[PDB]
């Protein structure tokens, strides 16, 4: 069934799982016609389909060739996820293919559902959460390889950098969560807690910076003090 | 006009005969129903004053053979059985007719409802639905599941009628994955009319039995098929145009003869706002449209 608070755990076992986030999939400007009226220009999108686990992220980018004299592109967009999605499941060898796949959204149920139709021991589940993976085009690398795309493509990255190598998953998830949650709802205040220092530097082959233990107790400390700001200010409180 | 004589009735039950209905008493003299029309399918039904649970049945065609009713005291129930002997048959007839102890089947010359909720239902299409092969008439009851209902537990007691289900590959080309979810013409025309049924007067003969299953004896699952059959249609984009007006004459029917305190169970509100309101054919069902609205705009 769904996924929520109580069986949170369940992450972080050894049931291969993946989320899929199909927020930036479809990704629009809005603007003003010499005529007045109101248009849209697409831009690169991508879906976000992370192993919570190992931090394996699988980023399939989205080119705005896809939707060219396409109809009804945000219902079209929930398809296409769903097909890259079973392509992706299809490509990998069947000790890797995951039991179960998350999405962020419940919309994209039916449309994984049948795509994933010869996939029937694959379980499709919703969540309860409120995950902050919209905020994933927040992280430069994955923004820039994004918007530099010019045809479709898909990007491996690890999410979680080498933090495995001193912390859990879960703990793992729950700092990456936080970053991302600082990140949407403050990205200019997040970015720069996150490079203030100068001296600590992102390394080439990572996506965060190379904090020691106690700098990144720091850094989330200032990720939980953003969000409590700006959540005074939402509501006045 | 043919007859099915009872043997007795030793039990208070109320006994319909297609729309009809008659309240007999214990031991009371009733011997039977003359002047059932010939050319349809009919349904004899029972509910028993002492016990509600379990509304059960027969559909017969008196063009098959000579049919009657007897009441089995050890199974609790009163059975149809076929006289093969008709010399004993017309003569055991023409005595109850003689003493008046049958009902007449109460058809008014102008009414065409039984028709027209069985225009499409044939009897061979029945026994093969309710398979039991050394009868010719067919057993119905309100707890009978669907082969549908099982697969999610006695085959030989089971509603066979036809698989439709939306997320299947059955229903779903591989590569025009979306496509036919959304429009669902393929495996409305292709796989079902073409495929399996073989015309639409076949569908529309089990879309019929389906409702009337589900309004005889509250068989549910019998309503899911019926309401299965007609969003299949309605979400279809390309439906042949006669029959589309044959369906809108259908349900008309249907929802008319409805029992206007049974709405709340027998009629989904999903399905018939989707079909009425938000489906391709949604303007294709003018009748049926307007009776819906009159007579159930809650519902809606
Ligand atoms: C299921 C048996 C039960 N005693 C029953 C319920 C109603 C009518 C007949 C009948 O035999």
């Amino acid at each position: 069934g769904a996924m929520n608070s109580s069986n949170y755990a369940e992450l972080f076992n050894n049931d291969i799982k993946l989320f899929v986030d199909d927020t930036n999939v479809y990704r629009v400007t809005v603007h003003k016609t010499f005529e007045g009226n109101v248009a849209t220009k697409a831009i690169n999108g991508c879906i976000f389909t992370l192993n919570p686990k190992t931090g394996h992220l699988f980023l399939k980018i989205i080119h705005t060739s896809v939707w060219a004299g396409q109809k009804r592109l945000s219902q079209l967009a929930k398809w296409k996820t769903a097909e890259e999605v079973s392509a992706l499941v299809r490509s990998l060898p069947k000790e890797e293919q995951p039991k179960q796949i998350i999405v962020t959204r419940k919309a994209m149920l039916d449309p994984l559902e049948v795509h994933m139709l010869d996939f029937p021991n694959i379980a499709i589940r919703p969540t309860e959460l409120r995950l902050p993976f919209s905020a994933a085009m927040s992280i430069d690398k994955l923004s820039d390889v994004v918007m530099k795309a010019t045809e479709p493509q898909m990007v491996l990255f690890n999410i979680y950098d080498d933090w495995l190598d001193r912390i859990s998953s879960y703990t793992a998830f729950s700092r990456l969560t936080l970053l991302l949650r600082a990140l949407k709802t403050n990205e200019e205040s997040a970015k720069m807690i996150l490079l203030s220092d100068p001296t600590i530097t992102i390394k080439s082959y990572h996506l965060w910076p190379s904090f020691t233990d106690e700098q990144w107790i720091t850094i989330e400390s200032q990720m939980r003090d953003l969000i409590l700001t700006e959540y005074g200010r939402k509501y006045n409180v | 006009m043919n007859t099915v004589p009872f043997t007795s009735a030793p039990i208070e039950v109320t006994i319909g005969i297609d729309q009809y209905s008659f309240n007999v008493k214990e031991n009371q003299p009733f011997h039977g129903i003359k002047d059932i029309p010939i050319g349809h399918v009919h349904v004899i039904h029972f509910q028993h004053a002492d016990n509600s649970s379990m509304r059960y049945g027969y559909w017969f065609d008196c063009r098959m053979g000579n049919f009657y009713i007897q009441y089995d005291p050890k199974d609790g129930l009163y059975k149809m059985m076929e006289e093969r002997d008709g010399a004993k048959f017309e003569n055991i007839v023409h005595n109850f007719k003689e003493r008046q102890m049958m009902v007449s089947y109460p058809k008014i010359d102008e009414d065409d409802t039984w028709y027209n909720l069985t225009e499409f239902v044939q009897m061979d299409k029945i026994r093969k639905i309710v398979r039991k092969d050394e009868n010719q008439f067919s057993y119905v009851d309100s707890s009978m599941t669907t082969v549908q209902e099982n697969e999610l537990s006695d085959p030989a007691h089971s509603l066979n009628y036809t698989v439709i289900n939306f997320k299947s590959r059955e229903a779903i080309r591989p590569g025009h994955e979306m496509e036919d979810f959304l429009d669902k013409s393929y495996y409305l025309n292709t796989v079902m009319l073409q495929g399996i049924f073989k015309n639409s007067s076949n569908y529309f003969g089990e879309l019929q039995f389906a409702f009337l299953n589900a309004m005889f004896f509250g068989n549910y699952g019998s309503s899911l098929q019926w309401h299965a059959m007609i969003e299949l249609i309605c979400s279809s984009a390309t439906v042949p145009k006669h029959m589309l007006d044959k369906l809108d004459e259908i349900l008309y029917y249907q929802i008319k003869t409805l029992p206007e305190q049974y709405s709340d169970i027998l009629l989904n509100e999903r399905v018939w706002n989707i079909c009425l309101y938000s489906s391709f054919q949604k303007n294709s069902l003018h009748n049926t449209e307007k009776i819906m609205e009159n007579k159930y705009p809650e519902l809606l």
